[PDB]
């Protein structure tokens, strides 16, 4: 990375202003004669003490253990930016009662208890207690900075490098902060290289959200990367809490200690609007969270496959004999995806018309072996008059525009090119409009869509990103919405291929940059990453600190970005990626080939059994997408949010959990020839999937491992579901009898549900099409039963098998089932490992069943 | 008599066989269905050069032999392109 290229906090003048002030007195005070109390809202005026600027506090109290705070100017000379879109819904408020009340304090009730909020006059201050327990103040530092729009180095004009920023509306900026008696760990604010616990930023930079392609970025720092989530979540022992700062400019964050945790929000421009989500448990905050922003969209199945890219691939041929490939080696694969080079000269919607001529029937050739492809469309648009998206789009008046009202032109992938103002609702439709088959010809339903370059990134622009001072739809400025921009790409994009199919099927979309919201469109993966073991370790807490903040599609790209993998490195990211939500191998311009069949036998073998585990693991990746899509819940996990009470689990980040049920430690160095693997849980038991040696919690086991060996543990207590039968594409398997693995706890029980669909309709939500089972192990009994009456399939599927671990030989095994006499199963045993296969139960999956152990 | 795995690694009955579960380590009790990891389907092609392929690609609904007798009972019809 070039650090000069990219501004410190020093280096852009709103957060030198605002991180300048330190500790001390807030000039702020709350005037209680102006205070008004609502059935939805408590208001009262706010006055500098030195500027006599009047701000009005707007305070809720909200359904599920949340409360928002919202600053405002009182009589501001132009309206302020208030993010629109990332919520879902207007909040469910709580009544606040005044239960105390003073010349300096008023202290409110949340509804009928046991939430309260203080309000103190002077100096401002709020303090939010549970009972008699005090879980987080706001202003405790005196660190609140409202700069109100008035009519001082880089105040106003302010240049960067090259680059001028007009600033016509001046210091803006505003800021306040957060105290979190008890925390001393804290995870979120994606997206940045760096560990999965935050570091205080006390003697270096803050943190920085601020939507930027940074060219070969490097690990452990804070710098702004390609998305920002600016949600924070904290955790101890005794509770969880989460801050949401709803706010879309540049942002930075700064974390200190003291046990007390303070965190430091300070943004450009736009009002203070922020949700404290109090928890109490993790799971409590994610719902809370989704309640806000909504939850992620449930992936077709074949995303949840393998996907093969490069950029580029060169020709039908090529296309065509990758396919082939895959197959000839038994390897499966469900999407085959097309770069900037496939377009006629990074003309999005076109194709090369050389290598690419008949696009529809290279897709027909990929329908007849059940698979995808995805083509890469980005966010700017040639500047060329006889290109027909531009004509439109420049006749339309759709384009981001400069002060001077002129269309923006910048330098990207087709030379100058425009950028669509994707903040214009009309320009979203016009884009969604554009993905119709008839539109975007050569496309057909096998056809998924990536969105790249969407922060937007502008070669020649100010950190390669577009001008402060350029105009948006309603007159806002870049600067205002510039953490939303990539998401609005995102979104219209989804929509395009929700409308092409008249509403019926889901999207996929892969989206670089993103906010807050951005779950509800698609995945979203790290970038440019390189091709160096610290970069494959870094794929873990990048992707945790996604899915802690509700974009649990995340993946990072195998084998990495730039430069050239030694085999081994590919093999364990191979190995990692199988186990992580987005499995995608990519590759820069300037690599070698590295299509898995292309190495030594040795390599293509564990990278088969890699892609063999993940396609048989399928049916479970389903399950927990589709509780994702339903609560909020990640679907890869840190392991704290499944042992809160484990102090020695908070900052583990080359481990993690998919779900309750596996723990997974893939190897991340060269020549290593063991790991050590932390198995959590007082009386809980784990076994290796592979082995089914039965191994106790809490240890650090000290596992050997080969070239081959991914390190997987399932949780004593789960049911997890496979499709044994692998074949060439998840379209092929998903009609397919499932293996039930029951890992019994030490009480010999155990639990796990099964969701199945269509694969890729809305037909679950809009016709209740779909299947929720819940299997259970308890006292020698395994049963099927419904954990979702309302949801009915017409399907083949069946169980084929059910694989016990820890159990006993038993005498005899029965099976019963509505509408069939008792049937007897037969079985197999090893008494070594205390594993029980019972062949062929042969039942429907949507039936309710008993199988009896003696 | 019963049917002995090709491997001689167990004895089932006839019933065990092409019955979509898999009985024998080599795969040899289900030549005609999808059932094993590692068995084959022979691709009879009257009139043409005979092929084996992965069980895992009997109705898998993709049409891998000529004769199109891998697709029996998964939706896609195959035509017979043997010539
Ligand atoms: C909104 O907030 C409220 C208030 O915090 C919240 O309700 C609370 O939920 C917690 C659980 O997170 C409850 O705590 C339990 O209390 C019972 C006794 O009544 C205990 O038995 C429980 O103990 C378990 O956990 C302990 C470790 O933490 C173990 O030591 C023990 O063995 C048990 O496994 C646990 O302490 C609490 O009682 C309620 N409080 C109230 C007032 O209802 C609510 O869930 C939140 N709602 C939403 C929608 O977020
Ligand atoms: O579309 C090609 C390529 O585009 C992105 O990567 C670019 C490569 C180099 O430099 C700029 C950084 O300024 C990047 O945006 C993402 C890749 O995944 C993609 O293959
Ligand atoms: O005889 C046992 C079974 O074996 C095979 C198929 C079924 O027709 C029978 O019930
Ligand atoms: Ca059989
Ligand atoms: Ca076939």
């Amino acid at each position: 990375v070039d650090r000069s290229n990219f501004k410190t906090c020093d280096e852009s003048s709103f957060c030198k202003r605002q991180r300048s002030i330190r500790p001390g007195l807030s000039p702020y005070r709350a005037l209680l004669d102006t205070l008004q109390l609502g059935p939805d809202a408590l208001t009262v005026h706010l006055i500098h003490e030195v500027t006599k600027v009047l701000l009005v506090l707007e305070l809720q109290g909200l359904q599920k253990n949340m409360t928002r705070i919202r600053i405002d100017e009182l009589e501001p000379r132009r309206p302020r930016y208030r993010v629109p879109d990332v919520l879902v819904a207007d909040p469910p408020t709580a009544r606040l009662s005044v239960s105390g009340r003073d010349d300096n304090s008023v202290e409110l009730t949340v509804a009928e208890g046991p939430y309260k909020i203080i309000l103190t006059a002077q100096p401002f201050r709020l303090d939010l207690l549970e009972d008699r327990s005090l879980l987080l103040s706001v202003n405790a530092r005196g660190l609140m900075a409202f700069e109100h729009q008035r009519a001082e180095p880089g105040a106003w004009e302010e240049t960067f490098k090259t680059h001028s920023d007009s600033k016509p509306y001046g210091p803006t900026s505003v800021g306040l902060d957060f105290s979190l008696p008890g925390m001393e760990h804290v995870y979120g604010i994606p997206e940045h290289a760096d560990s999965l616990r935050l570091k205080v930023t006390e003697g270096g930079e803050p943190y920085r959200l601020y939507n930027l392609d940074v060219f070969q970025y490097e690990l452990n720092n804070p710098m702004a990367l390609y998305g920002s989530v600016p949600v924070l979540l904290a955790h101890s022992f005794h509770r969880d809490l989460g801050i949401f700062w709803l706010n879309a400019a540049e942002t930075w964050v700064d974390i200190s200690s003291n046990p007390q945790t303070d965190i430091r929000w300070m943004s450009e421009s736009g009002i203070i609007d922020v949700f404290l989500m109090l928890g109490p448990s993790v799971f409590d905050v994610f719902r809370q969270y989704a309640s806000l922003t909504g939850t992620q969209a449930l992936p077709p199945l074949f995303s949840l496959g393998y996907h093969q890219s490069r950029w580029n691939y060169r020709d039908e041929a090529d296309v065509l004999e990758v396919d082939q490939g895959f197959d000839d080696h038994n390897m499966p694969c469900d999407v085959i995806w097309l770069d900037i080079e496939h377009a006629d000269g990074k003309r999005y919607f076109t194709w090369d018309p050389t290598r690419f001529p008949q696009p529809l029937n290279m897709l027909e050739h990929l329908a007849s072996k059940r698979r995808k492809l995805v083509a890469i469309v980005d966010p700017h648009i040639k500047v060329d008059s006889g290109y027909r998206v531009h004509e439109e789009l420049r006749n339309h008046g759709l384009y981001v525009k400069t002060r001077d009202g002129s269309d923006y032109e910048g330098w990207c992938w087709p030379g100058s090119a425009s950028y669509p103002d994707f903040t214009n609702p009309r320009m979203r439709a016009w884009w969604s409009n554009m993905f119709s088959f008839d539109n975007y010809e050569g496309s057909a339903p096998n056809l998924y869509v990536w969105n790249d370059m969407n922060e937007p990134s502008v070669f020649n622009g100010p950190e390669v990103t577009m001008l402060k001072d350029a105009v948006h739809y309603g007159g806002w400025e870049h600067r205002d919405i510039h953490n939303i921009y990539g998401l609005y790409v995102h979104m219209a994009t989804a929509d395009g291929l929700i409308q092409r199919s008249g509403g019926i099927e889901r999207p996929f979309v892969l989206s670089r940059a993103f906010f807050s919201g951005s779950q509800r469109f698609g995945a979203v993966w790290t970038g440019d990453n390189t091709a160096e073991w610290d970069h494959l370790k870094i794929s873990i807490p990048m992707c945790l600190s996604l899915a802690l903040v509700g974009l649990s599609f995340c993946g990072a790209d195998v084998g990495g970005f730039f430069k050239n993998p030694e085999p081994e490195l590919l093999v364990r990211w191979y190995q990692m990626g199988a186990y992580q939500p987005f499995f995608r191998a990519h590759a820069h311009l300037d690599t070698g080939r590295r299509e898995p069949w292309l190495l030594a036998s040795q390599y293509q073998d564990a990278i088969r059994d890699a892609l063999f585990q993940r396609y048989s693991l399928l049916p479970f990746w389903y399950t927990l997408f589709y509780q994702a899509h339903k609560e909020g819940f990640p679907v890869m996990r840190p392991l704290w949010v499944q042992y809160p009470e484990d102090m020695s689990t908070f900052s583990i980040e080359d481990q993690f959990m998919l779900g309750d049920a596996l723990l997974i430690h893939p190897v991340s160095d060269a020549g290593a020839h063991g790991v050590q693997v932390y198995l959590p849980g007082q009386e809980e038991v784990w076994y290796d999937i592979q082995s089914y040696q039965k191994h106790h919690g809490p240890q650090t086991l000290y596992l050997p491992v080969t070239l081959s060996s991914i390190p997987v543990f399932q949780r004593g207590g789960t049911i997890v579901p496979r499709w044994m039968r692998v074949r060439r594409s998840s379209d092929c398997m998903k009609d397919d009898p499932i293996t039930l693995f029951v890992a019994l706890s030490p009480q010999g029980t155990a639990q796990g549900e099964l969701f199945l669909d269509d694969g890729h309709t809305f037909n679950y939500q809009t016709r209740h099409e779909f299947l929720l089972r819940r299997f259970s192990f308890s006292g020698s009994t395994l049963v099927s039963s419904s954990a979702d009456p309302k949801g009915h399939l017409e399907t083949p599927i069946w169980i084929e098998r059910v694989v016990i671990m820890g159990a006993g030989k038993p005498a005899a095994v029965v099976l019963q089932t509505k509408g069939s006499p008792e049937s007897r199963l037969s079985f197999q045993h090893d008494p070594e490992t205390s594993v029980l296969i019972l062949r062929k139960p042969g039942v429907s999956v949507a039936s309710d069943w008993s199988i009896h152990l003696r | 008599k019963p049917f002995t795995c090709l491997d001689g690694t167990a004895t089932i009955p006839f019933d065990q066989v092409n019955d979509d579960y898999c009985d024998c380590k080599d795969g040899s009790d289900e030549p005609g269905t999808a059932a094993c990891p590692n068995g084959s389907f022979h691709c009879t092609n009257t009139g043409y050069k005979p092929l084996y392929i992965l069980s895992s690609r009997v109705n898998d609904g993709v049409c891998d032999c000529c004769d199109g007798t891998d697709e029996y009972n998964s939706g896609t019809v195959c035509e017979n392109t043997c010539r």
